């Protein structure tokens, strides 16, 4: 939206009253630990191959 | 670790697998046995030419 804020040289804007918000904020700390096997990923139950 | 002296704490070494015992094969019933008897144990062989 557009504003023009009533700028003057001798005017000034003071708040007589005031709301009490709350705001939310969400952050990721971690994230899933994972572990892996080559023995059965790459070569899977064959020792020919691994 | 390639070393002799261990630090104190948990260590990552191995891969436990659970083995195999036993090979399981399935197949079908075996049904459709494939006609042999008509001709071993037939007393009317063609002829050599016929
Ligand atoms: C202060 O604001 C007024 C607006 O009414 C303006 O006329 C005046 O020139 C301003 N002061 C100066 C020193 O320019
Ligand atoms: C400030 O706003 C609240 C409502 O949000 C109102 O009850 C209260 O009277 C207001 N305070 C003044 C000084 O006007």
């Amino acid at each position: 939206a557009e504003n023009s804020v009533a700028y003057s040289n001798n005017s000034i804007a003071i708040p007589t009253n005031f709301t009490i918000s709350v705001t939310t904020e969400i952050l990721p700390v971690s994230m899933t630990k994972t572990s892996v096997d080559c023995t059965m990923y790459i070569c899977g139950d064959s020792t020919e191959c691994s | 670790l390639k070393s002799f002296t261990v630090e104190k704490g948990i260590y990552q070494t191995s891969n436990f697998r659970v083995q195999p015992t036993e090979s399981i094969v399935r197949f079908p019933n075996i049904t459709n046995l494939c006609p042999f008897d008509e001709v071993f144990n037939a007393t009317r062989f063609a002829s050599v030419y016929a």
